[PDB]
Formats: structure tokens, sequence, C-alpha cells
């Protein structure tokens, strides 16, 4: 009786669909950094606000990142396969990578610009930070953002919808509708979309992007 | 500036 | 021919052959990569015979005219831990490391002299 | 003419797997007799 | 030597213990005359559960080094492990002793001395800990809750 029984916990049916009644359209996040809220609070880090002169800019980026590495986390940032869907020979991801807001990548081809992070075992994120720049970079300004999910190429799913109207700031977006009993992301592909600009733009830039997983003596 | 619209 | 009687698992002949090349370039040019390769194999023929001083010293002889060389070093290794000279053994095998970090044989070989060294 | 290199004889693993586990036997011979004794 | 010790801590902080207590027995056949390495080797063999053995190797460091902080603090470890406040009990008077002004020694001496049942010498010892230092004063004040 024990098959039986481990056949109906592995794959509950009756007890499971309460009226199968899902809207099906997709969840769309608000991004603006006028309101405030302890759950904007929560996924906005550097807190809500002319616009700021750039080197005001390049210290707040840097007391962003203090924060964000202030709590006890685990970047892990380094530890992926990245692959954007086109260079333009003048800077690679390296510099969207390397923490610094004077450098920065940039992409240049197709419209729907794509950005892949692979990773090569199963790491479970919690926190996934991104930097904008709308006033500094308001040409290539990313406005709307679709980010995947899924553990190969072949599985990418649609998980959140991100849009932009106002945010010079670092962007924390921990995960919770996948996995309440979590409150982490679990997934080996991550790729992430840009298909529209702000004012009807081209390209993209990306100034910052990092990831977050949780975990007497002789010299 | 570039990114010229249509 | 020295090699390819051992190769077909008649060492005795394999010896004497390999003794007699050994004796006609005993003379002349110790180096240029001849002397090596014999006393090489000569050594290799001995650890073969089950002969081990005269495989030990030819092996020394060729470690001295060639040092960088991590097959020489685990052949010492496997020399000395045959019998139990453990710390020229552990020395040996430690170099070989330095050499070539990513050797099959000789992590194995090191937890083997390590745990013989500590029970002893 | 120009000269071949002579072949050089490996150590191979097999044998070497084959001494360490003689050696491993070994070792287990007189653990069993120290206990015995 | 330095680098045995290096090959046990590796070993023993990823849980192969009997690998690292195999390293650490040639760190010490190097250097008979150590402290800190002896009682690693006592912690790796208590750690497969020969307690004994971690004893002699720990009596011996303390005979070798009669003043040695981290020794008496091991011991007194053990000895709270093995039920044995007896003389537990006077290994941490030793112990504070040797070191007056660390809130973690008034901290273990107040707790063994509960343990044991003197209650005004364990509120006396809590209440130093809790003067001493506020930093790990959440785990004093349950301290002192129970007692009491």
């Amino acid at each position: 009786i024990g098959i039986n029984k481990v056949l109906d916990h592995l794959a509950p049916s009756e007890l499971i669909k309460p009226v199968k009644s899902c809207h099906n359209k997709p969840s769309v996040l608000v991004l603006d950094d006028r309101i405030v809220d302890a759950a904007t609070k929560d996924l906005y880090v550097n807190g809500f606000q002319q616009n700021p002169t750039p080197e005001n800019l390049q210290h707040m980026f840097h007391q962003g990142i203090e924060i964000l590495d202030s709590a006890r986390m685990i970047n892990v940032t380094h530890l992926a396969l990245w692959k954007p869907s086109s260079f333009k020979l003048g800077n690679p991801v390296d510099f969207a990578l390397d923490d610094n807001y004077d450098t920065f990548w940039q992409s240049d081809g197709g419209q729907p610009h794509q950005l892949d992070i692979m990773f090569s075992k199963r790491m479970d994120i919690c926190v996934m930070a991104i930097f904008f720049s709308m006033i500094a970079d308001e040409s290539y300004a990313p406005s709307l953002v679709k980010v995947y999910a899924g553990h190969s190429p072949s599985d990418a799913r649609f998980y959140k919808m991100l849009e932009v109207r106002n945010v010079n700031g670092w962007v924390a977006l921990r995960f919770l509708d996948n996995r309440e009993d979590d409150q982490l992301l679990k997934c080996q592909f991550i790729r992430l979309l840009f298909p529209v600009n702000h004012e009807n733009g081209k390209d993209t830039h990306l100034r910052g992007i990092r990831l977050y997983v949780p975990s007497a003596i002789l010299r | 500036l570039s990114d010229i619209t249509n | 021919m020295g090699v390819m009687y051992f190769k077909k698992n008649e060492f005795v002949k394999a010896k004497k052959y390999l003794k007699k090349a050994l004796e006609v370039v005993k003379d002349l040019d110790p180096s240029s990569r001849t002397t090596i390769s014999i006393q090489l194999n000569l050594g290799h023929t001995y650890r073969k015979l089950n002969e081990n001083e005269i495989a030990i010293k030819c092996f020394r002889c060729v470690l001295e005219k060639n040092d960088k060389n991590s097959e020489i070093h685990c052949s010492l290794g496997y020399l000395y831990l045959k019998t139990k000279k453990l710390q020229k053994a552990i020395d040996h095998l430690h170099k070989s490391l330095y050499l070539k970090p990513n050797n099959s044989s000789a992590t194995a070989l090191l937890k083997n002299a390590l745990e013989l060294n500590v029970t002893l | 003419m120009i000269r071949r290199a002579p072949t050089t004889l490996q150590l191979s693993h097999d044998d070497v797997t084959s001494l360490i586990d003689d050696l491993n036997e070994q070792k287990l011979k007189q653990q069993l007799n120290i206990e015995k004794t | 030597y330095n680098a045995y010790y290096g090959l046990g801590t590796s070993a023993m902080k990823l849980g192969q213990y009997e690998e690292a207590l195999l390293y650490f027995e040639k760190a010490r056949s190097i250097n008979p005359v150590n402290v800190v390495l002896i009682c690693c080797c006592g912690g790796s063999l208590e750690k497969l559960g020969y307690k004994e053995k971690a004893l002699q190797y720990y009596e011996l460091a303390c005979h070798l080094q009669p003043t040695s902080s981290l020794s008496k603090y091991k011991m007194g470890q053990l000895l709270y492990s093995m039920t044995r406040y007896n003389v537990a009990l006077q290994t941490f008077e030793e112990l504070v002793k040797l070191v007056p002004d660390d809130a973690t020694a008034h901290y273990l001496l107040g707790q063994t001395y509960r343990i044991v049942g003197r209650k005004k010498d364990a509120i006396k010892e809590l209440t130093v800990a809790m003067n001493l230092d506020p930093k790990g004063n959440q785990v004093i004040i349950d301290e002192l809750q129970k007692c009491h």
C-alpha cells in the first residue's frame, strides 16, 4: 500500500485544484520612486528623493553597493556564464559586472536585446540586484524589462514584468511569488529581455548587475 | 544623439 | 629490441640487450637524450624484474641528468614505497606533485604513504 | 638522417593500482595478527 | 609542519575527520613540542569518538605547557561533555584566574556553578558577565532568568 499512497503524495490532484480560475494575465511590478511604502522600501534600497549630478550618482552607486553587501549575503555574480545578444566591440559585459558606475556594457543589434545568465550548478538565487540611471543614460535607458526563469535554455518561462518610469538607483528584487515557503528562486537558467528603451530608444546600457544567494590557529 | 525615430 | 622484448612480457633478454646498449654508449655522450632513454628503459625493466636497488640507482642517475620529469619522480616514489624508505618516497611524491599538480595515481600514492607513515 | 626519438616506457596506472592494493592487504595482514597477539 | 597543519584543517572543515587526524598526527611527528596542534588532534580524535585518547593527548599538552589558556579551555569543554564537572570546576577556576577580563570565561564559570548548584556563585558570575559585555548579553539574560 506504500506504493499507492506515495503516488498520491507526489501528484495530488483532487486536493490541489481548488477552482481552476486563474486570471492568466502577466503581473506587472511598479518601480516608481515617488511613493513611500513598506513593500517598495524592501525592493528599493537607495531611498526616495531636480536631477542629481553624475558624481552624486557615483556616490550613491557606491553607498548602494555597500548597503547591499552590508547584510549577511553571498555574491556569486562571477560564478556563472554570461552571453549577451550582441556586443558593440567597445564594452563587453565585464564592465557591467565590474561594480563601477563609470564603466558600463552596451549591446548593438536587434531591438529585442537579450542578456543570458547561465549557471553551472544548481544555485538558489534569493535577491537580484540591478542598477538603473534614468537621468544619466536617458537615451539608452531600459524602459521595459521581462525576466525569465528555467533550468535550461529549452524550458525558459516568464517570471515577472518590470516597467521603468524614473529609477536612478539600485533595484533589489527578491522572489516570493514562485515559492512562499523558501522565499527564494531556484533555477539554473536566467535570461533578460529589453524590448524597448525610453523615448523610443534603440540600444541599452547596463551600469551594474549583481546576483545574491544565501548559505587558535597557526598562520 | 542618434536613436533617430521613423 | 629491449623495449619490444619488454612489451612481449619477456624481461630477461630485454634486460641483457639494454645492458649491451648501455655499455656501448657508456663511454661517450652522457647527454643528448639517448643515455636518458637507455637508463629510463633499463630502470623500468629492473623494476619489472623485481630487482630494485639497481633500478633506484639508474633512476637517480637519470634524475641527476634531468630534474624536470614528473614520471621520473612517480617512478622514484613507486620504488621507495615498494621498500620501506617512506621519507624518500613521500619527498619524491610531493616533488612530482610540484611538477604536475593533477596526477591521478600520485594522490592515492601519497595517501597510502602518509597512512603507512602515521601507523608506523 | 634525422634520428627518431627512442620510445620511452611508461609507468602504467594498472600496475601501480595493483601494488597499492597489494600493500593494503599487506597492512591488513598483521592488524588482525596484532589483535590475535 | 605548517602546511600539514593546513591540510589537516582543510580536511576538518570538509568533514573528513579521519583524514584530518591522519594529517595532524604527522604534523605532531614533525614537531613534538606544540600545544595548539595537540588540541586540534584531540578535537579530531573526539570527533571520531576516542574520548580517552583525546584526554591523554590533552593532558600531555597541559603537562608540556602548564600555562596554556586554549588547552585548559578544551579540557573544560570535554569534561563538561563527559559529565566530569567535579574537576571541570577546578579547570574553570584556574582558567578564569588566567583570564580575568574575558566575559566568556565568566559565562562558563557561572554556568558550571549553576549546573553544580551554587546559586550565589552563579548569579555573581552572570552579573559580572552582564557588566563586562552587552553584545552577547542575550544569552546572559536567559542564564540569569533560569537561575532566578
